[PDB]
């Protein structure tokens, strides 16, 4: 799949959901 | 939870608007007319000679 992304407006987060290697392409963006 | 449900801040913004317009008209003219022998002149602002 792909991993999953959740954006919180009120405190400007971005949470990646995934497996490690999914996680870690997120992280060096 | 713990990162979701944290104290963000509080903030004032103010804002100015300022505007500011200035004008000056200067008008001048003479305006006349001579008789003499047989000649009418008549001289103006509109109309010339």
């Amino acid at each position: 799949q792909q991993a999953t992304l959740i954006a919180d407006k009120r405190t400007n987060s971005l949470i990646v959901r995934g497996t490690p290697e999914q996680v870690a392409q997120v992280a060096e963006l | 939870v713990p990162q979701l449900d944290q104290v963000v801040p509080q903030i004032n913004v103010q804002v100015r608007i300022q505007e500011v317009n200035e004008r000056a008209l200067q008008s001048l003219g003479l305006n006349w007319r001579a008789t003499f022998g047989g000649f009418n002149v008549a001289v103006s602002g509109g109309t010339g000679l």
